[PDB]
């Protein structure tokens, strides 16, 4: 019962983007690269994490739109990220733990706004911790240094190179 | 090495809940089971939970209709586990 997983990284090692902005955050944003602890099975057609809709609402919150490519059909998903304590940081809206997770962290490292962005994400099930980071563009394209940048970040939590990603982009699902 | 499950099956998919069924393994090694699930395509499972070794039966709850999720069910010993046994579902 003792979890088998990488564990996950100390908060002083998940830096916040110094003087995040809400409201530039705001928008559409394309997955690019993709890491993190959970052992994924080896899939010869596996399902895609397209890009992430975060509207910033009136009370301060994120309404996130996860869109998904499976078996070659675009997919959404609806979350709510309320802020944590300080700014860049989230939870995930209030949901049922068991079996649920207990708790929730989302942690925006790097970001300028219109270009590129890297959040942190964990979940926690009582023992058992789950995280991930994500690389972001406004495009599917971005620079070698930012994408080499997050190597370099998600290595520095603990993760192989193997569980370190960049999928490749669907023609499909935003347009 | 711990042995997996090998007849989990679905049942009773409805739009937002999915029945998992199998049949208890039977080795005093066996401590319980652990479910986790992940929609396809996402880094971090959305639900896990566990049931004792005496269960061959649990219903995965508030889930949302036409998403494929990736259900896998784990034997668990006293410091091991198996490969996941994984099989993916959509709801309806």
């Amino acid at each position: 019962s003792t979890s088998d997983l990488i564990p996950a990284p100390p908060l002083s090692k998940v830096p916040l983007q110094q003087n995040f902005q809400d409201n530039q955050f705001h928008g559409k944003w394309y997955v690019v690269g993709r890491a993190g602890n959970m052992r994924l099975r080896e899939d010869k057609d596996p399902a895609k994490m397209v890009a992430t809709i975060y509207e910033l609402k009136e009370d301060k919150s994120y309404n996130v739109t996860k869109v998904m490519f499976q078996r070659k059909k675009c997919k959404y998903m609806i979350n709510t990220f309320v802020p944590g304590s300080q700014p860049g940081e989230f939870t995930l809206g209030a949901i049922k733990s068991p079996p649920g997770p207990t708790s929730t962290l989302v942690r925006v490292v790097s970001t300028n706004y219109n270009q590129h962005a890297m959040v942190f994400f964990k979940h926690v099930f009582q023992n058992r911790e789950y995280f991930h980071i994500t690389l972001y563009g406004r495009t599917k394209e971005l620079t070698s240094e930012l994408k080499e940048n997050f190597i370099r970040f998600s290595k520095s939590l603990g993760l192989p190179e193997n569980h370190i990603v960049f999928p490749v982009p669907i023609d499909q699902c935003i347009d | 090495e711990v042995p997996q499950l090998t007849d989990l099956s679905f049942v009773d998919i409805t739009d937002s809940s999915i029945g998992l069924r199998w049949t208890p393994l039977n080795s005093s090694t066996i401590i319980g089971y652990r479910i986790t699930v992940v929609a396809a395509g996402e880094g971090i499972p959305i639900f896990e939970d566990f049931v004792d070794s005496s269960v061959g039966y649990y219903t995965v709850t508030g889930l949302e209709p036409g998403i494929d999720y990736d259900i896998s069910v784990i034997t668990l010993i006293n410091g091991g586990e198996s490969a996941p046994t994984t099989l993916t579902q959509q709801t309806a």
